[PDB]
DNA sequence: CTTTATTCACAAGCTTGCACAATCCCTGCTGGACAATTCTGAGTGATGGCAGCTCCCACCTTTCCTTCTTCCTTCACTTAGACTACATTTATTCAGCATCTGTATTGTTGGAGTAAGTTCCATGTTAATACTC
DNA sequence: GAGTATTAACATGGAACTTACTCCAACAATACAGATGCTGAATAAATGTAGTCTAAGTGAAGGAAGAAGGAAAGGTGGGAGCTGCCATCACTCAGAATTGTCCAGCAGGGATTGTGCAAGCTTGTGAATAAAG
């Protein structure tokens, strides 16, 4: 209950950023495998937004894009 | 022997058919289409009917023969036995 | 109207006496000639157990079983009737629209080729006359 | 009942086209296909091909590939020839046939024929001519090249008439056909067999095989009585 | 093991429905008569809808590897053949018939 | 003189004969055609009143259905005159073909 | 000895004995239970006074006191539940239901 | 799952004409007539009439013949009613109620009905008002003018909500009914009777007949517990 | 546990004797068992209510012929008559 | 008892006419069997059969294949209009459709 | 439990669509043929597994074998091969 | 670049899906289709993998024969695009 | 080495026939099935004449085109 | 505007290399065949009569044929947009593996329910009878 | 003796007991297969443009379908006769079912194998664009 929302935000912030600086999905996993060493799949990056993975999949991933998203909005 | 029996029914016969069918205009060309459905219906039919006559032994052709085959060929009726 | 009522109800312990004795209708039917000299079919039994008779064929039937009753609490056969055959059935049938009063003349040749009575050929007609009647 | 009208006799000059047709009547057109054969004194009775008016499938000859053409035309119940570029050794008799759709039937009814003037497996049939009078009886044989389920039928011509079917799937007798004619034999070795002779018995006898892709006659036996 | 006169043979004098329609014509409309053609036309569809129902129960019963055919048979190949509305009155019909008749 | 323009004498005829229900071609007709397709079946063949008038009863309600579906074609391609074209696609469809 | 028939049992007017028999000469299975006859019975009385009452109220519709086939093909046709499960079956006599399509009517 | 969707609160003026949908979703739409009635506290219930969108039949009161059409729309499955000149004893509330075309169903589902404001068989219902408390029996009764064979319902309607069906052919459950409603009767003497009270038992009954063509609703009971 | 039994065995050697060389897949067998169930029914009940329209408790080969002829198109009917009073002859004339 | 050879044997059918028997009695279609019905039957259905087969064994040996797939019952049945009467009503899982394009909605020339 | 099915008529997808009509030998496909062929199709499932769900319900059994399923097929006039 | 005019490609896919014999709808959301229609009648019902073939390929087999009719009758129009009532137009004089 | 240069000189020579006569590659494919009853179409003619395709391809459709400049050269 | 040589995308054929499914083999087990007996169903006939043929006639309603009028169908031409085709992105499907458990299948009563048989009974028709002329 | 109604006996099919059997709920136990969940390739579906070509609208010509009127024909309904076959009834005998044995044909499971799919490479061609006449 109190984890959902969270992560749904997250999603939804992540989406909406990603769709307005232009960068595709696979881009976005090419580039967290360049940034951190760790690369992942269009299909991760489209489950991630779209939540079908399990919450504790999705909670460990979380962090990466986070780093990215932060990263992303300076360079 | 018979001879020369599809002409009659009639090209009015057919008009008539037509018109409880809903049809308002027919073609000049229907007639004989209509003729030549009418000859393969009545002779599948007829055929089916005689099956059964021959099958039961008899020379006569019963209602309930062409029952039988009208309900072969999935087109049951009613009112005439069975 | 009462006296329907009672013989409903004479009826009803008489079925329930003939049950309880397990008597059949037959039974009844059979000694009644036993008792009277007056046998009687199944059917007789019937019509008078379902009181759907004549009254007065129920006032001629009642004194019988009233007699009966009392025989079954502690302790000349008729009739023939002709069942025509279907062969002669048709024989006796040609004649509906031809002859309408064969009359005795006729009816003595008839009954020689059929084996029967003349008085049988003879109700036999009078019977089709009736019905054609109604 | 059942009939094929063909056209009449055809004169052409070398070159050109010829169309014949086969107009069926007294049966269900799209049941049943339209053979075609062709017969010269010079190679007797070929198979040239068939049609199939059910589904506009044609099948050919490979010797009569590109040669002929069939077409089907189903308003008029009708199935037409087209032979283009006449060659001089094109003159002779082109029947078409009837034939059902199963493997066991064979070539039961035939037109009359359409004569044309212009200006695999091997078939042995041992008696080319036999001599029988009135009360004998006949057999002929119809060795075959290669194996051949029971697929084989047996055709009789008089001169100047249309073949007739006796017997079809190598034991049956046709539609029509007196039980004194008899086929027996299976595999490779096929026999026809005739009773007791008669004057009507006088033509020639063919025996045709339908188990492979191109359908191939016999040499022919000729048969006369007296 | 014995037959004693052999009173099986009985003879079918052309019996149809006519009586029990004309019976349920008079519950349903008591002053309404029928034609012949039109009383023919019931019966045709009496023996129509029979037919359509012990064979859809006889069906089941084969599917099922079963050798009677019950009431619950019944029950099945009159919602498996009528229409919805039709298939549940006659349901409820069956079900209070057969509990009317297992009760005395 | 008055005349009557064409569909309204169409429309009087398809109400007539609609709301009747008696045979629409006549029974002698029909009788000896129906005598000529089974005798091509079997010879000295004899039918009851009752077969004849079942056969001509099936035939007119097979004959007034493919012309319901040969009308419903003829209005799909914008006409009002049925063609053979639209009872080939009736029986078609149907299954007849 | 007693009385009170199969049909008098269930409240039926149609014959339980009839559609027993029937059900054992048909040749649909080996056994039949004492309630599929009394089921069937019912569902056949209902289906008949169903179309009966319907094919009446048409009759009552027309000024007409008899039902002929006409008014049976009236009462099947005009409801979808019994033209779907009729929907092979040619009544004779019956006639056609009176219906026009849109674009024949004139304007 | 059945569902018969209504609009809003119409307010309108004398003479003007209203259009009200029922579009109904969750069943086959052609199966089942669509029936409207009234519903204003002067008399209680009303039937208007109802369309069969299977053939488009319609059938209207004969007092409310005119000011009444009906239509439907096969291709979105809706029904539309419309009463053309408004006068002052229209404003009421307007229900649309499935039932199927058997003659023994009845209306099984109601829509929520619309409030408009405009700025022969007669039914006896004997108990007008009636008291019992939490655990009680209780019984209204429905006797008829004419004889209607069994086709009788009973309806239950809560303040503000569209009636509820709880009994059709005089004794049978409506579907989701408890047991303990039990109809009986049969003729021209009919009676819906309560076994024990709940909180939920405060309502009004009404007892509808259709028997023949102008279906009459009963006057209807008021009941409230304790 | 159990056992099922179907037409694949016959179906097999009925292709042997066809085609000595082509084989047959599983779908393949599965469709053919269908189709002779399918034919083995629609035979089967032509032939009861031939015998049931005749008053006749027993199905004969007579009965099986007309349902043949009932069920089948013209040339496959006429075959089919052909081989199966071929079988029953054979069958007679043996022993 | 002495060898009991099969019934089918007799016929000269690869067909079992003593099953064929069997599932005619327990059937449900007639009171009694007429000891040549199954024969009967069971001649009609391998001749039936082998047609079939012989049909789908060419359509296959047509696309250079050695087994018969469903595609070349398929195509077996649908080229046969006596077949395809027959098994008008029917569908045949995996086998596809007739390859057959309008000639309207080809290019024009 | 095992959550609920909502919708599920758009996974029949206009591709899948496209690719039946091809089959069927359609060249040109208006863009309201899809929503009727979802309609249809839906319509068409209904009435089989109804059938199928009562062949079931009739045999006391809980899962949908293929041998339901075929003779509500064959009960609809659909005899299907293949599956027996 | 390289373009196909409007009609090539379809008349090539009209080629190919009709020599192939493969299913043409994904199994997975034909699956959950059946699975909501059959919760509509029972409540827990289990599927065999046959029974939803099996549905899956009359469906399949229903739809194709349905677009058969729907194109001679969008062909009979003079058309060669199909609308939805050629469909109704099909089903209808199909009895459906 | 050595065939690729006769090969040039073939195709150079069957270019200028066909030019000087006014030949067009689909009449040459055309008119090839008429002489030797197969016929190529005119992708194949225009690729041997731009050596596109393979040796052994330019090698076996040789001889055809060789006796066709022969026919043409008189008819 | 007419054709006629590149260019391109696509399917189709040739040639290995397996791996999944078809072919074959072994073991029970159960269903079909031998065989004598018992039990009916159905083929021969004989028959009485109903209904299907044939022929005849009189009436008039229907059908056929010709002429002219109407309006419906068919080409011809335009064009607005709604389909197709394709590159790019996004999303669901597919396949293998794992766990879990509700469900289907087999097993042994064994009691309820049904088949077969006999007799008893209710109804339509009518042979026989009492009463009158 | 005719005619009337009244009653009572018969033909017939259905129901009530009655017993022998058989069959299908009814728990018990146990595979097992259907469902749910992961995870990563694989394949597909969704979006957005460009652009063609198709459906639809307008309009005019002509010819085809229909309405009307008159002449003719043959369908309809009734009345006869004539007999062919059709439905009923009765008999017996030849075929079909029963029942106890057993054996060998077939189904399930396990080894053997080989047909065809898949991957690639080469190729020939139809569609569609650029050139040339």
């Amino acid at each position: 209950k109190a984890l959902q929302k969270e992560l749904e935000q997250f999603a939804k912030l992540l989406k909406q950023k990603r769709i307005t600086l232009g960068y595709t999905q696979a881009d976005v996993g090419l580039t967290l495998g360049v940034l951190f060493g760790k690369v992942f799949s269009q299909t991760t990056i489209c489950r991630f937004e779209a939540l079908q993975l399990s919450f504790k999949n999705m909670c460990k991933l979380r962090p990466l894009l986070q780093k990215w998203v932060e990263e992303a909005d300076n360079n | 022997v018979l001879r020369d029996n599809i002409q009659g029914i009639t090209k009015p016969a057919i008009r008539r058919l037509a018109r409880r069918g809903g049809v308002k205009r027919i073609s000049g060309l229907i007639y004989e289409e209509t003729r030549g459905v009418l000859k393969v219906f009545l002779e599948n039919v007829i055929r089916d009917a005689v099956t059964y006559t021959e099958h039961a032994k008899r020379k006569t052709v019963t209602a309930m023969d062409v029952v039988y085959a009208l309900k072969r060929q999935g087109r049951t009726l009613y009112g005439f036995g069975g | 109207k009462a006296l329907q009522k009672e013989l409903e109800q004479f009826a009803k312990l008489l079925k329930q006496k003939r049950i309880t004795l397990g008597y059949t209708q037959a039974d009844v039917g059979l000694t009644l000639g036993v008792l009277f000299g007056k046998v009687f079919s199944q059917t007789t039994i019937c019509r008078f157990e379902a009181l759907q008779l004549s009254f007065k064929n129920m006032c001629k039937l009642r004194p019988l079983l009233q007699k009966w009753v009392e025989e079954a609490d502690n302790n000349a056969r008729k009739r023939k009737r002709t069942s025509i055959e279907n062969r002669v059935r048709g024989n006796l049938e040609n004649l509906f629209l031809q002859c309408p009063k064969p009359t005795l003349q006729q009816i003595s040749h008839i009954a020689q080729q059929l084996g029967l009575e003349k008085d049988v050929v003879r109700v036999w007609f009078c019977n089709r006359r009736q019905k054609g009647k109604r | 009942e059942v009939q094929l009208q063909q056209s009449g006799p055809e004169l052409v000059e070398p070159g050109t086209s010829v169309k014949m047709p086969c107009k069926a009547s007294g049966y269900t057109f799209t049941s049943y296909t339209i053979q075609w054969v062709k017969q010269t004194p010079r190679q007797g009775l070929e198979w040239i091909g068939y049609i199939y008016p059910y589904n506009a499938g044609t099948k050919y000859n490979e010797k009569f590939k590109g040669k002929a053409t069939l077409t089907s035309d189903k308003s008029s119940s009708t199935v037409y020839m087209e032979l283009s570029s006449l060659t001089s050794e094109d003159s002779a008799v082109y029947y078409c046939a009837r034939k059902s759709s199963r493997l066991r039937s064979t070539l039961d009814y035939w037109g009359q024929g359409t004569s044309v003037t212009v200006s695999d497996i091997k078939m042995t049939q041992s008696p080319s001519s036999m001599h029988a009078s009135l009360g004998e009886r006949v057999t002929i044989t119809c060795k075959a090249s290669q194996d051949i389920r029971s697929y084989l039928s047996w055709y009789q011509q008089k001169p100047w008439k249309s073949p007739k079917t006796l017997i079809y799937y190598a034991t049956s007798l046709a539609d029509g056909v007196p039980s004194r004619f008899s086929g027996s034999g299976s595999g490779q070795d096929f026999s026809l067999t005739i009773n007791n002779l008669e004057s009507d018995d006088t033509a020639t006898y063919y025996c045709l095989q339908h188990g492979e892709s191109p359908y191939t006659f016999g040499s022919g036996t000729k048969l006369e009585i007296k | 093991a014995q037959k004693k006169d052999g009173k099986k043979r009985k003879r079918s004098r052309k019996e149809s429905y006519s009586i029990y329609v004309y019976k349920v014509l008079k519950q349903v409309h008591p002053d309404t008569g029928i034609s012949s053609k039109a009383m023919g036309i019931m019966n045709s569809f009496v023996n129509d809808i029979f037919e359509r129902i012990a064979g859809e129960a006889s069906r089941l019963a084969h599917y099922n590897k079963r050798s009677t055919i019950t009431s619950r048979e019944i029950q099945t190949a009159v919602r498996l053949l009528l229409p919805g509305e039709l298939a549940k009155h006659a349901v409820s019909e069956g079900t209070k018939a057969v509990t009317k008749y297992t009760s005395s | 003189p008055h005349r009557y323009r064409p569909g309204t004498v169409a429309l009087r005829e398809i109400r007539r004969y609609q709301k009747s229900t008696e045979l629409l071609i006549r029974k002698l007709p029909f009788q000896r055609l129906v005598r000529e397709i089974a005798q091509d079946f079997k010879t000295d063949l004899r039918f009851q009143s009752s077969a004849v008038m079942a056969l001509q009863e099936a035939c007119e309600a097979y004959l007034v259905g493919l012309f319901e579906d040969t009308n419903l074609c003829a209005i799909h391609a914008k006409r009002v005159t049925i063609m053979p074209k639209d009872i080939q696609l009736a029986r078609r469809i149907r299954g007849e073909r | 000895a007693k009385a009170k028939s199969r049909s008098s049992r269930a409240g039926l007017q149609f014959p339980v004995g009839r559609v027993h028999r029937l059900l054992r000469k048909g040749n649909y299975a080996e056994r039949v239970g004492a309630g599929a006859p009394v089921y069937m019975a019912a569902v056949l009385e209902y289906l008949t006074a169903e179309i009966l009452e319907l094919a009446g109220n048409a009759a009552r519709d027309n000024k007409k006191t008899r039902i002929i086939p006409r008014h049976l093909q009236l009462a099947i046709r005009n409801d979808e539940e019994l033209n779907k499960l009729l929907g092979k079956v040619t009544i004779a006599q019956g006639g056609v239901l009176p219906n026009i399509q849109a674009v024949l009517l004139p304007k």
